[PDB]
């Protein structure tokens, strides 16, 4: 991530990333549904940061120090681009949105009104059909790709030399190649959860309240789809054990 | 210090997302309780053993049998939640959840945590229940569900108070530990 949204972020909640003066100028309910929004960006903020880990300091590092079998690092990280792609955008609206909600002279003090309208875009159209596809192929791929990074890790030694070193820091105390996998195999349910919550403080204005329930609904379509296109990919699979599932 | 895989399971109204937020910072939060938890790598010492402890929760996983199994992988130590509040919840445990882990996980012990404990003497808990001809779960019926679906032990916690929660965490990192 890069240094201004972490800071924007670094609070654990709205309610102490804004002014206390600010805050004070809020009723109750404002201030739920404004944690929530923050938890949503805030984590997705943090899954972009884990795709990020994914693609430039695992992928590229493994590309350009070692020297692995042709289709190894796409069997480790599979379709990482294209999550990069769709989150990175997704989280470059929800910024903007926090950003032009600013007040003049403040670079924390915001109230977004409307993210319904961004959410059912995200869920709907040429972007969610996308996000389908990806994680119908990423999510496939998720047990594969985590024996082969055992097995490279249990008989390679400048691969085990290799991770050990670019996992050594703090920062990377939660983001090893397993769990970078499971995070994002784990983001796109966290979704409905997040949604639902912020709806629950919406009700304020009526059109809000309809489009978070439509966003919710969108989001929930996205997530039955993808888990009814999912099938464990497996190394030295034959033909037989797959056409007898 | 050795590295052990843990992962929560049950009901979405089990209570389990409060209760690693409430382990992992060692405080239930004060401003703003989280909707959601990504994951944790707790450092605990046990019995004189370093372990680091990867935590991870399902919700939101429950509703899709695809994707959830994909938490599954390489577990050490599965926890299996209930919540005191919810007879439900406890009745779910030993024909969905039980043979869903014993399949995914063969052979990881399961430790059976009765969650929210604070809510058995709660008035408003005991009248709502009483309205479906229920009652908060019993310490002998949390017992006997987990002696019955071949759980390492029974436990019980209250995230909101934080009583009984690291006891848990420390016999889950005790139970990875085991051959
Ligand atoms: C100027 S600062 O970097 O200390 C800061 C940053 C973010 C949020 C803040 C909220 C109140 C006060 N100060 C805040
Ligand atoms: C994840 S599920 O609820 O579909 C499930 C439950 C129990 C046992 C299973 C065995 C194979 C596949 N799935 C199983």
């Amino acid at each position: 991530s890069m240094e201004m949204d972490e800071k924007d972020f670094a609070a654990d909640s709205w309610s102490l990333a804004v002014d206390s003066s600010f805050l004070q100028q809020h009723k109750k309910e404002v201030m739920k549904q404004q944690d929530v929004i923050y938890e949503l960006i805030q984590t997705e903020l943090h899954h972009v940061r884990t795709l990020k880990i994914m693609t430039r300091l695992f992928r590229t590092g493994m590309l350009e120090e070692l020297h692995l079998e042709p289709g190894v690092v796409q069997g480790l990280f599979p379709c990482v681009d294209e999550l990069s792609d769709i989150h990175t955008r997704f989280l470059s609206q929800l910024l903007e949105r926090r950003r032009q909600a600013l007040c003049p002279g403040s670079t924390r003090n915001f109230v977004i009104h409307r993210l319904g309208d961004l959410l059912i875009s995200q869920f709907s159209g040429p972007s969610a059909e996308q996000m389908c596809k990806t994680y119908s192929e990423f999510c496939s791929r998720h047990s594969k790709a985590l024996k082969l990074y055992k097995e490279l890790y249990a008989r390679d030694k400048r691969f085990q030399q290799f991770i050990r070193k670019v996992t050594r820091p703090a920062v990377l105390k939660r983001h090893g190649v397993q769990e970078c996998i499971l995070l994002v195999t784990q983001r796109i349910t966290k979704y409905p959860l997040l949604i639902s919550r912020i709806l629950q403080h919406s009700h304020g204005i009526e059109e809000e309240r309809q489009d978070l329930t439509t966003a919710l609904g969108l989001v929930k379509e996205l997530l039955s789809n993808v888990d009814e296109g999912i099938y464990q990919l497996e190394k030295g699979a034959r033909l037989q054990e797959i056409y007898n599932r | 210090a050795i590295r052990k895989k843990l992962v929560i399971v049950g009901d979405g109204a089990c209570g389990k997302t409060c209760l690693l937020i409430v382990f992992s910072k060692d405080q239930f939060p004060e401003v703003y309780v989280p909707t959601v938890f990504e994951n944790y790598v707790a450092d605990i010492e046990v019995d004189g053993k370093q372990v680091e402890l990867a935590l991870w929760d399902t919700a939101g996983q429950e509703d899709y049998d695809r994707l959830r199994p994909l938490s599954y992988p390489d577990t050490d130590v599965i926890l299996m939640c209930f919540s005191i509040d919810s007879p439900d919840s406890l009745e779910n445990i030993p024909e969905k959840w039980t043979p869903e882990v014993k399949h995914f996980c063969p052979n990881v012990p399961i430790i059976l945590v009765g969650n929210k404990k604070d809510l058995r003497n709660d008035e408003h808990t005991r009248r709502e229940l009483a309205k479906m001809k229920q009652e908060p779960v019993k310490p002998e019926e949390g017992r006997d569900m987990a002696n019955r679906i071949g759980a390492f032990g029974y436990m019980e916690c209250s995230a909101k108070t934080k009583d009984g929660v690291r006891e848990v965490f420390e016999m889950a990192t005790r139970a990875a530990l085991q051959a």
